[PDB]
Formats: structure tokens, C-alpha cells, sequence
């Protein structure tokens, strides 16, 4: 990210915005999608020569999709690859248009509330666009789903204090 | 944290709970003396409709912007009508709107109606009907 | 009955009550067609109410006027035109009815058409709703 | 914005065709 | 921290720490009692912030500066 | 007479002909696989029009005049909030 | 209109008096200034007359 | 005859019966064409009916009123406006005819136009239909 | 009252005052919607006013004429047509009212319809506005 | 070491905080004799509306295009109306426009209205109301 | 179906341009 | 001619994206 005259390298999702999108408050329209096209659930390793040495299958992804979609990676002499990084699962996204502030930009986490179940999910912003015209201001975001926010506290972090201060 | 319920919920998945408000409870209050009530040497607690009556009485009896502790929503602007500052029809409209907007901030109150309104000497009378979840 | 337009403490009361008034309301319905059963429909949300008023601003104290002490016709014209120009949010009320809401002015037309110097007008108002942004 | 919608539709169609296999 | 500590935050924390069965919201008896002293605590926090800037020698105003230099 | 049946992972089988809104069936000589596209009516605003869910990678069968012409896997799923 | 509850923007402050004091003063037929609803205003628009006969009613 | 609008057990009966009422029905006909033959048509399903009602709410007891005990004009206005706003499903019936179906309100307008304080209205209703939900085979 | 059209120091006064005049004004309201709430609106600025004038140019001195000394009907027609053709900025004023602004001509039509050789016309005017030019900061 | 890829220097990109207009102050003036006022052997400075009165008086008194030191927007054109160069209605409308446009250039002045206008003998009278930020 | 017609026109134009020769 | 305008817009967008850099 180039902010003004400075260059930065940041990790995505560290900052989570205070504003939450709800159906009855500040959402104009949404479109949710799920796709299977880019799924990978088998990894094959080959040596420098091109001959196969090992293979692996991921059971959790294979449970969702009955078919096997393989991937081939090659390791050189001085590298020992990790298979578990190459697996890819089902992709779930959202396309949102609504009202917000100038804080909703690419690389931040946002929260969207489900209307039917009253459940909240966490998304990462991949694309954004802000427009000012004719005295009105609207935003368009492309969101990538991470996980469902746990009701109350997931790990239930309690402030660790002594029973008596002194 | 794994399911994606925005298109539809899985068949096996069970919803955790249905969201409902707890039973409304409040310290009992007496209206002819304006005090909390002591029972067996301790405060007496009532619930549901009587507690709602206590809350409604307290909300009507307070002014809107007078106190710093409260927010801008709590209170009622009925003190601006004393002395016939407006005409009679405008006074009726304003009184109805003030009462409705003041009462509707409680999540346990569903709808408010101010039906009757009469002018006799310097007294304005009205009938208010409050509908709650109970 | 009386008719008022008010911006905070600044209030204006119409000197001649109109001949009639009507409120228009609508709701949206989304239609789809299913094979071999036909058309179906579902509720989609309510629209904003609208109201239009026609009357005149009198140039003299008539017998049928609502009260005495109103300003000149072009003073009323200038006041309402300024309100429309700045896009103020106003409160419109008709007494002895259920009409009491916040509005915004959409149109204003005025004319002179006889020898009395009265100014006829038409005023278009639209209901205003503020949008709620949730926070956490 | 018409060009953006057209490009989105074209990209989706191409991705589906890639998954299906093209001779 | 000191700037963050405000009437709304300390009031919310106080109401969460108290454990009764009654309703806790605007216009409640418990809420009425809790508020009134939290506002004074928010006022006190500002003087607590200011005292450090009073004490030192870089920024001491006029009479405290005179005392510290004396 | 066209019938559409869907097999879900747990073992349930549904006949969804009364819910389908549009159907399309096509193929080309430069690809080895045929495609099927269809839509169903489902409303989240109205409780009456809520339907079953069909997850990704469940089998769908297409019948015309009591003859099976297509059997395949579900790959994409999309939901628009306005419609 | 009536003069009751008319507020004076000029006045800054007035000597403190309790609610029972103000009520008893009003019952005696006095026109007083009170602090109410976050302002300074007059209590009630009544004149000096206290004793009422059949000829002179409460009006 | 009588006219009723009912939401669950909450029933409303119109005090003044209108001057006329009419039901509008249509069927969808698809149009195509064939070379050297001209235009052809096919059946595309039936559409939802619609009806529009015009009357007034009296401010006093009239000799032509259907019954005594009806509410004030603006109480009726408030009730119907609330129903239209929330999108309720209602049952509409006209006795001694074949009109008895579930409806949803599409428009509601009211006005005052004389010295009697009567409220004239126009109400637009649209028919409502439900689809059966599929059942898993045993 | 009087009606004037002036281009710099070149002033023209209408010989016959029309039967009526009216100003049309509008404001731009943007429409949107929110899921489960319905339609909402915002303010989008004020629009330019417009006025339309209908009268005739007399071919002789009448008792109801505003003044004596006015030009021939086709001289008036030629003047206004030249102004409309070149796109001049003009000032339009009706005395004893609040109408005094800069305008630009949008349409002009004229005709003859009897034996008197009077020319009847309709003139459409639109309000004109200027924007300030930015200045370099010192 | 590091390049600056923008036009200018880092100093030009510091923006001073925008604040309300500073309090309007001006040298006191004596309208009856047309002189500045001295106090305790120095000029006397007045504040807010009195200074605005001085500025308005000076602005109305000058002619628009007569002086080279002023721009084309300073001054009024009321001298073109002397001698009845126009009809009475045209003179009234033009006088209202001239006063409004002349006065409105000051950022401390919000709106101007010319309300009453009467022709008696050879004198034209008017009432002007000015609204400021104070 | 608009995307299909647009793609068809684009493909035809590109094929004609390929036949004509592009620098 | 619609295809020509669409192609012109697409080309301009692609050139701007190339200048900006694409991962």
C-alpha cells in the first residue's frame, strides 16, 4: 500500500471496521455466490527428473466434492515442499452496495449480518469503489468470506486478575 | 464458524436459539407518594405489566433536554405546551406526537395510540393505549 | 382546520385554506412466473407519500381569510423559495387529521392572472425518511 | 459501467468454459 | 486509556459488573442510581490527566514554574 | 412433460418440478461435457416462499417424456436479494 | 395566550426556593419566578384575589 | 351485499358500500412467428386478478349506512395504512358473489373535498398465491 | 406593471402586457431504496426557473396599449429573433414583483390569424447562472 | 536520498486547519462629520457590528467604476438612477438589485433584503435588513 | 444473451482482421 | 458500431490497468 508519500507492507484483515452492514439499515442490494471451479483436493510431488515420489488426498474437501481434482508440484534438490498449503476449497463471496464511510477500503475486515438467522459473518474486502455525485455518496464492495463470528466469545477471553490486589 | 448461511442453511445444522427478551422486571414504585416500596425490610420487585407501568410513569414525568445524565432520546417535550403557546389543534397534534415518540424507545412496547382529546377550562385530557408483547 | 409549515422555531401558517387535499400512497410488488402454474407475487416495500397543495396568497384582508397579520404575497413567495433552495427538512401538519410528518419541497409555481394582485401557487411535498447506519 | 458488467459476464463465461474443457 | 475512559464506557462497564435480575436501561432505578457518580468520575479523569503536565518543568505555567526553579 | 430430480448428500431425494422457473440444455462439439442451467423461486422476505436448500456438488437428473437425458453435478450457486 | 410558564432570557439566576414554598406562595395569590424545565420562568398567571364568593367565581 | 377485509381474527367491515366493483383478469399469450406463415400464439399461464374500490368513510350516522358502530374515518385510515405498510396477507370477500380470496394491498389514497369532514378513499388490491413445497420421497 | 427585455444598453418594452404570467421552479430529489425498508430520498440541488409569455404586437395605436412610440410588429420580431439566434444573455424584469434575473431564449413562435395585421407570439425563457472561477492562493 | 515524486516541496503540502472567520475589527468612524475618531491620542478600534456599519457606509458611498485602485466588484451603481433615467418601477427594481449585489461581497454578511420603497416628491426611501454571522 | 451476440461480433471482427494481416 | 465503442472502452481500460501494474 502506498499511503501518501510512504510505502507500507501490511497483513490483510488486521484492522476490523466498526461499521456493520445490516439488511434493514444500510444495504441497498447484495448478491451471494458459491463456486466449485477452483477446487483442489489431491497433491502430487515429483522429483527434479519428473518422476513421482509421493501423493496426498485431503479428506475434508473430498467429503464435500465426490470427484478428485489433482495438482502437480515439483521440488528441487534444496527445497522440501509442504503439501497441505496447496489444497483449495469451495469459494464463497458477496457483492454489496450500500452506505458507509471512507474507512471501507481494500485490505480490511468487515461484518455482514444474516437476516434470517441473525448470524454475523466476517469478510475481507477485495475491491472497493466510492462515488460522489448529485449530493449522494454510495459504496460498492467485493467481499470474501472468512468465517462465522462466534456468539459472545469463542475462546471466552477473561481478564486474568488476582482475587485480591493486595 | 464453518457454515455459510447466506444462501441457505444446511439441513443437519440446528439453529442455536431463538432470540427473545427476558422477563421485564423492575423495583416497585408507589405513585401517590413517589417512593420505592420496601417489603420485609428489602426492595420489592414486580414484573411484566406493572414494571412497564412504573417505567412509563417515569418516562412521562421527565423532561427531555434538562438533565445531563440522560441521552437526547429519553424524556418528553410536553412542557413546551403549557400556557397555550400554540393554537389548540396544533397543541393536540404536538401532544400526540410527543407521547408516541417518547414511549416508542422501549423495546418491550410495540404500538402507542392517543385516541381521545378534549379541552375543558385549562385542562387537556387524553386516552393513551399501549400494546406490549405480553 | 389549519395548515402549517415549520422549520425548527420558524413557523408559517397559510392564510387561505385550500379547497381540497389528498395523500397518495403506494407499495411495491415483485412478480415472477413459474412454469405451468402462472404468475406469483411477493411484497417488496412501501414508497414515500406525496401531497400537492393549490391556493393563493391574498393581497388584502378578505372575509374568508384564516387570520389577520399575514405577510405580503411576495414575502411568502420569497420565504418558501428560500426553503426550497437550501433543501431544508420541514415539518408539515394539518390539524384535526392524521397528517403530521417531515417533508421536503419538490416544486413551487406561482402566477398572477387577474386584476386583484393575488398570487396563486402550487406546492409539491414529499415524505422524508432518514437512514440509520448501525454501529458496534 | 456497462463495460464493467459486460466484462464480468465475459469473465464468468470464460471461467466456466475453462472448467468444462476446451479442445 | 485516559482519553478513552468516558462516561458512556465506564457506565456500561459498571452496569455489566453489577449482577441483579432487574432491567438495566435508560429510565431504570438501578440505571438512575449508577449514573450521577460516573459523570463525576469522567470529570475527575481529566484533572488526573492534567496533573502530570502541571508537575514537570518543560510546561509549568507561571507560579508552579517559579516554585520549581526556586 | 419435463421432470427434475435432485439427490442430496445425506440420502434425501426431491422432485422440484413445481418450483423451477426456467431450464436450458446445450452442448458444443469442441468440449466433452454438456451443461444444464435452471432457476427456482425462493424468497427470504416471505416465509411462505422459503424452500429447501441444494448444496454444491449434488446430483441433478433431467427427464423429458419419461426418458433421462442429463445427469450431472452442481457447480455454481447464486442468490440475488432483490429478486 | 397566557403569561404562565413564560421564560425570561435576560435573567441569569434567582434565590433558591423549594417546591412546597412555591406552591404555598402561589396558593396565596402571588406572582413568582421559578426554575423549571431547564429555564427561568414565571410559575402561574394569577392575581391577588384569594377569597371567593358566589358573585366572584374562581374564573 | 357486504364488504369485509380480515386479517386473522381482526375483521373490518366497510360502512358504505361502493357504487360499483369490477374484477380484472388476464391470461399470458406468447407470440412467435413462422417464415411464410405469419404470427402464431401459445398459452403462457394465468395472471393474478385485481380489483379497485372507491367510497368514503362517514363522519356521522347516515340513513344509507350499512350498520351502526363503525369507527371514526381516521381510525379506518390508520388501520388500512398499517396493513399496507407491513405487507400483511388479508382475506377479501363480497357476500352473495364469487369474490372470496387472499389479497395484498398495492395502493391507498384518501382525501377531503367538502364541508362534511367525510374522507373519500381509493383502494387497490392484488390477488395472492402460495406454492407447495416439495416433500422428500419415502 | 411593465415588462422589459434588456441587452446591455439596448432596451425593449412590450407594448401590450399579457393576460397572465407564471414562474416554474423545481428541485432535484434523488431516489434510492434500502432492503426491507422501502424507498428513500435525498436532496440534489435546485433547478433553473422558466417562464412563458403570450401576447401580440399591435399594428396600430390601441386604447389599452402601455405606451406610444413602439416599433412595427416585424421590427420587434426581427429584434427578438436576432437575439435568439446569437445566444445573447439578457435581463428580464417585471416591475412590482420579484422577477428580475438573467435569461436565455429557448423558443420563439409568431403568427397572424385575422384581418388586423397584429402578430401573436409565444416566448420561452430560461434562467442563466454563472460559476465563480478559482483563484490561486497567495 | 529518497526521491519526492510530487510537484514542489514537502512544505507546500502542509494544510493549516480551517477555522471560523476572525473577529471583524475596524477603525471607528464619525458619520456626522465624515472623520475617523481618535481616543486617548490614538485611533479607536471597534468590533463586530459597529465595524460592519462602518464598512457598509463606506461601500454604499462609493461609485463602482470611478476609481482605479478598486476592482470591478467594489461599489454601487446608484448614481445611474439620479434624474429619472428609467420609469419608477424599473428604478425601484434596479435599486434593490444594486444594493443587494454591492453588499453581498463581504463574507461576513449572509443576506440582504430591500423591503419598503416609496416615492415622495423627489426622494426615494427604502428599508434594508442585513443578516450577519453575529 | 446479449453477451453471446457481442462475443460473436467480436470474434468475427478479429477473424477478418487476422485474414487482412495485422502489424 | 456498438461493438466498436465497446472494444474502444475495453482497450482503454486494459491499457490503464497495464500502466498501473497487475499482479
Amino acid at each position: 500500500e502506498a499511503n501518501l508519500d510512504k510505502f507500507n507492507v501490511i497483513e490483510k484483515g488486521t484492522v476490523t471496521l466498526s461499521v456493520m452492514f445490516e439488511e434493514g439499515f444500510n444495504i441497498i442490494n447484495t448478491t451471494f455466490s458459491e463456486s466449485m471451479e477452483n477446487v483442489k483436493n489431491k497433491v502430487i510431488v515429483v522429483d527434479q527428473y519428473g518422476s513421482k515420489i509421493s501423493e496426498k488426498i485431503d479428506n475434508e474437501i473430498f467429503k464435500e466434492v465426490n470427484v478428485i481434482m489433482q495438482k502437480v508440484i515439483q521440488q528441487q534438490e534444496n527445497q522440501d515442499v509442504d503439501i497441505d498449503s496447496e489444497f483449495n476449497g469451495i469459494e464463497k463471496s458477496c457483492s454489496l452496495k450500500g452506505y458507509g464511510d471512507v474507512s471501507c477500503i481494500t485490505g480490511r475486515g468487515v461484518k455482514v449480518k444474516d437476516s434470517y438467522t441473525k448470524l454475523v459473518g466476517l469478510f475481507y474486502i477485495d475491491t472497493d469503489k466510492h462515488t460522489w455525485q448529485n449530493g449522494e455518496y454510495q459504496i460498492e464492495l467485493e467481499l470474501n468470506f472468512q468465517n462465522l463470528m462466534d456468539e459472545k466469545s469463542a475462546g471466552q477471553d477473561e481478564p486474568k486478575e488476582e482475587s485480591n490486589l493486595g | 464458524s464453518t457454515i455459510f448461511p447466506f444462501i441457505g442453511v444446511p439441513e443437519d445444522y440446528i439453529l442455536p436459539k431463538t432470540e427473545e427478551l427476558p422477563i421485564f422486571r423492575e423495583v416497585a414504585w408507589d405513585f401517590e407518594k413517589d417512593e420505592p416500596i420496601l417489603e420485609k425490610g428489602d426492595f420489592k420487585i414486580i414484573e411484566k405489566k406493572e414494571a412497564l407501568k412504573v417505567w412509563i410513569y417515569k418516562c412521562i414525568k421527565t423532561n427531555r433536554y434538562e438533565h445531563e445524565i440522560y441521552s437526547l432520546e429519553y424524556g418528553t417535550e410536553l412542557s413546551e405546551l403549557i400556557g397555550q403557546k400554540y393554537t389548540k389543534g396544533l397543541t393536540e397534534s404536538e401532544a400526540s406526537r410527543f407521547i408516541k415518540e417518547a414511549l416508542l424507545i422501549n423495546p418491550y412496547i410495540l404500538e402507542v395510540n392517543v385516541k381521545s382529546a378534549n379541552f375543558n377550562r385549562d385542562i387537556l385530557s387524553a386516552n393513551v393505549k399501549v400494546s406490549t408483547i405480553y | 382546520m389549519e395548515m402549517w409549515l415549520r422549520q425548527a422555531e420558524d413557523r408559517f401558517r397559510f392564510p387561505v385554506f385550500p379547497s381540497s387535499f389528498s395523500i397518495n400512497g403506494k407499495a411495491a410488488v415483485n412478480s415472477s412466473s413459474i412454469l405451468k402454474i402462472g404468475e406469483i407475487a411477493t411484497f417488496g416495500g412501501v414508497a414515500l407519500k406525496s401531497i400537492s397543495i393549490s391556493s393563493f396568497f391574498p393581497n388584502k384582508d378578505y372575509t374568508f381569510c384564516d387570520y389577520t397579520g399575514f405577510p405580503s404575497p411576495y414575502d411568502c413567495v420569497n420565504k418558501i423559495e428560500k426553503w426550497m433552495k437550501e433543501g431544508f427538512i420541514l415539518r408539515f401538519t394539518i390539524t384535526e387529521t392524521n397528517i403530521n410528518m417531515e417533508v421536503i419541497i419538490e416544486g413551487f409555481s406561482y402566477e398572477e392572472r387577474d386584476g386583484t394582485r393575488d398570487v396563486y401557487f402550487t406546492l409539491d411535498l414529499k415524505e422524508y425518511k432518514r437512514i440509520k447506519i448501525p454501529k458496534v | 459501467a456497462d463495460i464493467e458488467k459486460i466484462t464480468s459476464k465475459l469473465v464468468a463465461s470464460i471461467q466456466l468454459a475453462q472448467l468444462g474443457g476446451v479442445l | 486509556m485516559y482519553s478513552d475512559q468516558t462516561y458512556e464506557v465506564i457506565k456500561n462497564r459498571t452496569l455489566e459488573n453489577i449482577n441483579l435480575d432487574i432491567y438495566k436501561g435508560e429510565g431504570s432505578f438501578l440505571n438512575n442510581m449508577v449514573s450521577g457518580n460516573n459523570l463525576e468520575l469522567s470529570k475527575i479523569y481529566l484533572e488526573l490527566s492534567k496533573m502530570h503536565k502541571m508537575a514537570f518543568i518543560q510546561d509549568t505555567y507561571n507560579q508552579f514554574l517559579d516554585k520549581r526553579v526556586n | 412433460m419435463i421432470k427434475i430430480w435432485v439427490h442430496i448428500k445425506n440420502g434425501s431425494i426431491y422432485d422440484i418440478t413445481d418450483i423451477v422457473d426456467k431450464v436450458s440444455w446445450s452442448g458444443d462439439y469442441k468440449s466433452p461435457s454438456r451443461t444444464l442451467e435452471f432457476s427456482i423461486i425462493q424468497s427470504s422476505f416471505d416465509n411462505v416462499f422459503q424452500q429447501i436448500d441444494i448444496p454444491i456438488a449434488s446430483t441433478v437428473c433431467f427427464y423429458v417424456d419419461e426418458k433421462e437425458l442429463f445427469r450431472g453435478m452442481i457447480i455454481n450457486r447464486s442468490k440475488d436479494s432483490s429478486s | 395566550q397566557s403569561v404562565t410558564y413564560t421564560k425570561l432570557s435576560d435573567v441569569v439566576d434567582i434565590p433558591k426556593m423549594t417546591k412546597v414554598d412555591a406552591e404555598s406562595r402561589v396558593n396565596k395569590g402571588e406572582l413568582i419566578l421559578i426554575k423549571e424545565a431547564g429555564a427561568i420562568r414565571i410559575a402561574r398567571g394569577v392575581n391577588s384575589l384569594t377569597e371567593l364568593t358566589a358573585e366572584k367565581g374562581e374564573m
